[PDB]
DNA sequence: ACCA
């Protein structure tokens, strides 16, 4: 959840 | 047509037209199908009079708290997506492939964000979300939509890192070096394993959350040393700072990081060096760093970043949703 | 304080 990836 | 994964034939056909194509992306990939083992994979394309593949699109259902799933393609489709009637030939494939088992299909590619394409993608009955939601941050897409780019087909006959970088930042690049660090890159276990502790060590230092060490592992049996690797930043035998870069399409892609506490030894300048020297070795047109939160000095991505990156930011267009179930995707979305 |  936190960079995407 | 949709791709029928227990048919080798047609998934080499369907993996070289994304290998060659330059809207290639690894996250599109069907390795990336591999690395998100939890998600189900439904992937399509079209066919031009010859038969040759023109567009590819690699889908991932994931669950919801709903009877239905999202359907998500990642930095997807292959192609060109301003070119809105082929794009809606393909999304129209994809559609008839999920067969009402998602409420979505959503799709954030790397092309930029203008009022023009904006409009257009709206009028042919997509939902955007861009600037509409903008003001919830970086998180409010899946992907951050700001990323910051270095364009190396500016510099045609740069032979290092150095080449592409006024003096004053010369100097920021030759400093870990200077003062000792050394970087090897590989795509083996043992680098694998290297990443993995500074990447949990980063993780708790600033207090988020962080992939298993098995998302790796997985990426690295999808994925060969010539499409990822790893580097590793020491000092005299002593882990400072690591990176994950993967070649793909037009880009070399630095998508993940880690570095131990205290003094690092500016070893993350060192491993952005190696990652930008691997790009020119290979004549990739683009190093692309990743995203930002905003284009400002109050944003420490974007201050990293702005090190290697003097140009703007990217801006793109964000996440295209073709909604396919309105009541759940209004449950579900918020549109800003 | 920053080096995701």
């Amino acid at each position: 959840a936190x960079c995407x990836x | 047509p949709v791709l029928n994964l227990n048919d080798p034939q047609a998934v080499e056909r369907y993996e070289e037209f994304m290998r060659q194509s330059p809207y290639g992306q690894v996250t599109q990939d069907l390795g990336w199908a591999k690395v998100k083992n939890n998600w189900e994979p439904v992937d399509v394309y079209l066919e031009d009079d010859q038969g040759a593949i023109i567009a590819a699109m690699s889908m991932l259902l994931g669950d919801t708290p709903t009877d239905k799933k999202f359907a998500y393609a990642s930095k997807g489709p292959v192609m060109d997506v301003t070119d809105v009637d082929l794009l809606d030939r393909l999304v129209d494939e994809a559609v008839k492939a999920l067969d009402g088992r998602a409420y979505v299909l959503r799709f954030d590619p790397e092309v930029a964000y203008s009022d023009e394409f904006n409009t257009t993608l709206q009028d042919h009955g997509y939902v955007t979300r861009n600037r509409n939601v903008a003001d919830a941050g970086m998180h409010a897409t899946i992907q951050p939509r700001l990323n910051m780019v270095l364009d190396l087909t500016k510099f045609p006959d740069a032979k290092t890192t150095l080449d592409l970088y006024p003096s004053k930042t010369k100097s920021k690049i030759k400093r870990p070096f200077r003062d000792g660090v050394e970087v090897h890159s590989g795509n083996s276990a043992t680098e694998l394993d290297e990443f993995f502790k500074t990447y949990t060590t980063m993780a708790e230092r600033h207090g988020i959350t962080h992939r298993p060490i098995e998302y790796f592992q997985r990426m690295q049996a999808a994925f060969d040393a010539d499409t990822m690797r790893i580097f590793v930043a020491e000092r005299e035998g002593k882990l400072l700072s690591t990176g994950i870069a993967l070649k793909y399409g037009r880009k070399i892609w630095y998508m993940y990081a880690g570095s131990m506490d205290g003094n690092t030894y500016y070893a993350p300048y060192a491993v952005q060096s190696e990652m930008i020297q691997w790009a020119l070795d290979t004549n990739t047109d683009l190093y692309d760093l990743g995203g930002i939160e905003s284009e400002s000095t109050d944003d420490s991505l974007y201050v990293f970043k702005h090190v290697f990156v003097k140009d703007a930011p990217r801006e793109y267009i964000g996440e295209i949703d073709k909604v396919l179930d309105p009541e759940v995707y209004a449950e579900l979305v918020k549109d800003g």
